[PDB]
């Protein structure tokens, strides 16, 4: 699988055998996503939130012919230690698949 | 349509089994909502797991760097090949099929494996972690939104 | 089906007094038995939990035992038997529609001993 | 007379007649003759003539036609739920429910007037017929227990076996009743 | 007959009627008596004897009745997304009304006619509950908006006062009313 992230934790990736780019712009990043998108190889693209909080917005019209690929938002690097309660995530998924807002 | 009696007991039973139907749906629903409520609690609990888990990895690999050095790393990084054990696979979930992923990469993968660079040895087993709980809160995920899709088709 | 001067003939000094309450049972019992019977078509058993498990099965026994009775001469005393040993079926505590005296007295039996002959 | 059976001299006719044979213009459209609705139609002579069947024609055939009876029952069951959902929405058992109503629709109860061997059938062969249906039924639910899918089913070579033997003779039937079923007990054998 | 309140008779009847009671079967079946559905109900003398009700029983009676009614139709608008999920994933204002109007519901609305002190309610009796049951409600939104023990409300010994005053004698009402009334001040103000 493949991950979107800081220049960073791209040597880890490498390291842990995941596919890591270092880059810290919307444009580059999803230039970079849909390229992984149209390139065979692995699925799962993983997305750091600092470059593209909806990683399924930019693939819209390519997520409008196939879904088999798989994109999942997470904190970066600097997110990650300063930390925030991911409770706030589950009610913006919930809110957006049943466009009802409950359950704080 | 010719107006007969016939016509109207037909029409009648046409009525009546609308209904049922409109119940029959009801219920349905309702079941995809308690079932989409467990989801989104599990979903909840494997995120949260999943950052806990990012976080010491991305700790770790940190310490890696601070002590074993960037070209040790980098030389460790290079000889470990990227990942390999890779399997895909699909599952049914009330009438949908949807694709689940798969990750089996062991330390027989790896190159030169010993751990004299001790740190980045840390760094690779935190990251193992990492990406357990990754593929996990992937397949809960995306379960979650099928779920959610299937609810709103109902209603 | 429906029996308006039921409630004035049934009761204590004639038949059993436990007569009203089975009967709202049964008739509660046997409605959710067949909406999670419709339902099952859709869902699949699997998705079911224990107690519509239990309601369905109810459902099916009730049937092939209480109303397919064939050519036989049924007491009343005969067809209370059959209708507190198809309760059993159900939980104790789920009868929400009978007195716990009536539970506490009746219920229990073994179906078994109709199954043999019904 | 007029349009339909509200007319007053079908009225008169159902009230004094032991039998009923409904026809339907639907089916006779599509060209599925004899075209009986076998939803509107009854009898009353089954039961006077069950001693007859038990020691005439064989001795469970009672049961068989009770069992016919009950599948083309719980197929008209599930033909609601196809119209509000489709039939893509239907568990592995029913779509095969599904599909044996189908095939006795097609098979058993269909039957061309004009044909040189179809035009008559018998007693015997109409209870072979009914025998290799009902066992096929069988062995489908079984392997369903076993997590064979229903689509590999269908594939069976056995499924063109059963629907050409309107066609086999009367005196030809009985070897090909016996191929029928050794077959029928050699495809499930070797599918799980 | 047919449950068609489109047939001529009732529809000849409704163009003349001053008031009218609609009854339900739904109702009935939960055995909820007397059946009367508050939403297809209507009266329209209601305005013409708003005088004699405050001249006669209170001042403050036809405000209260029009709160009573209002915290009525508010629980009615809220099925649909109870419709959807549980009645408790609510917020807990939602559920707040929600339980009000339970309460409303189950103690207020029921009068039983085979009994011997549920058969018969006087006005002032009538208008103490609906004062009682007002004063809660309003009381419970301020402890909501306070921030604090949105459960314990729901547990409080004024749910012995308000469910009490359904079999309170005529004569012995007014100290009742009065109790009931420091009691609400007490719990409410100093709990917490």
């Amino acid at each position: 699988m493949a991950v979107i992230a800081d220049p960073e934790t791209a040597q880890g990736f490498r390291l842990a055998g995941l596919e890591g780019y270092g880059a810290s712009s919307a444009e580059e990043a999803q230039s970079l996503l849909e390229t992984l998108v149209e390139r065979g190889g692995y699925a799962l693209v993983a997305v750091d939130e600092a470059l593209l909080p909806d990683p399924e917005r930019a693939v819209e019209r390519l997520m409008r012919g196939r879904d088999l690929p798989v994109l999942l938002p997470i904190a970066g690097l600097k997110e990650a230690f300063q930390g925030h309660d991911v409770e706030g995530y589950m009610r913006e998924l919930v809110r957006k698949t049943i466009g009802f807002d409950i359950k704080l | 349509v010719s107006p007969t009696r016939m016509n109207l007991l037909q029409r009648r039973g046409q009525l009546r089994l609308a209904q049922k139907g409109v119940d029959l749906l009801k219920k349905k629903r309702d079941a995809l909502v308690a079932e989409f409520f467990g989801l989104v609690r599990e979903a909840m609990e494997a995120r949260k797991a999943l950052d806990q888990a990012a976080k010491e990895a991305y700790a770790a690999l940190l310490l890696a760097q601070a002590f074993d050095g960037p070209e040790v790393v980098a030389g460790a990084a290079l000889g470990v090949p990227p990942l390999e054990g890779v399997e895909a696979e699909v599952e049914n979930v009330w009438g949908s099929k949807v694709p689940r992923l798969k990750a089996t990469f062991p330390d027989g993968a790896l190159l030169s494996p010993v751990g004299t660079p001790a740190y980045t040895l840390e760094a690779s087993r935190a990251f193992r972690r990492y990406a357990e709980a990754l593929i996990r809160v992937a397949n809960t995920e995306t379960r979650l939104k099928k779920i959610g899709e299937e609810i709103k088709k109902t209603t | 089906s429906l029996s308006r001067l039921m409630n004035n003939g049934v009761g204590k000094g004639k038949t059993r007094e436990d007569h009203k309450q089975v009967s709202d049972q049964l008739y509660s019992a046997y409605a959710n038995g067949v909406d999670i019977r419709k339902l099952v078509a859709i869902i699949g058993e699997d998705a079911l939990t224990e107690n519509d498990r239990r309601y369905l099965q109810f459902a099916d026994a009730f049937e092939r035992f209480f109303i397919n009775q064939g050519q036989q001469n049924r007491s009343i005393e005969e067809s209370l038997q059959i209708a507190w040993a198809l309760l059993s079926m159900l939980p104790q505590g789920e009868l929400k529609r009978i007195s716990k005296d009536h539970i506490g007295k009746y219920y229990g039996q073994k179906l078994e001993e109709i199954w043999g002959a019904p | 007379p007029g349009g339909d059976m509200s007319e007053p001299v079908t009225q008169s006719t159902l009230r004094i007649v032991g039998a009923f044979w409904r026809l339907d213009a639907s089916l006779a459209f599509r060209r599925h003759f004899p075209a009986i609705n076998w939803n509107g139609s009854y009898s009353l002579f089954t039961s006077a003539l069950d001693p007859w069947y038990r020691e005439n024609v064989a001795e469970d055939y009672p049961e068989l036609r009770d069992a016919i009876s009950e599948l083309l029952q719980r197929e008209a069951g599930l033909q609601e739920i196809v119209q509000l959902v489709g039939p893509d929405a239907l568990q592995d058992a029913e779509r095969l429910v599904i599909e044996v109503g189908r095939i006795i629709r097609e098979d058993f109860l269909q039957q061309n007037a004009y044909h040189e061997v179809d035009a008559y059938c018998s007693m015997k062969k109409a209870y072979g017929i009914m025998k290799m249906i009902l066992a096929f039924y069988k062995e489908a639910e079984a392997a369903i227990k076993r997590g064979v899918s229903i689509d590999e089913i269908l594939q069976l070579p056995v499924l063109e076996r059963i629907g050409r033997a309107r066609y086999v003779s009367e005196e030809e039937f009985p070897a090909y009743f016996e191929e029928a079923m050794k077959e029928i007990q050699g495809a499930f054998k070797a599918l799980a």
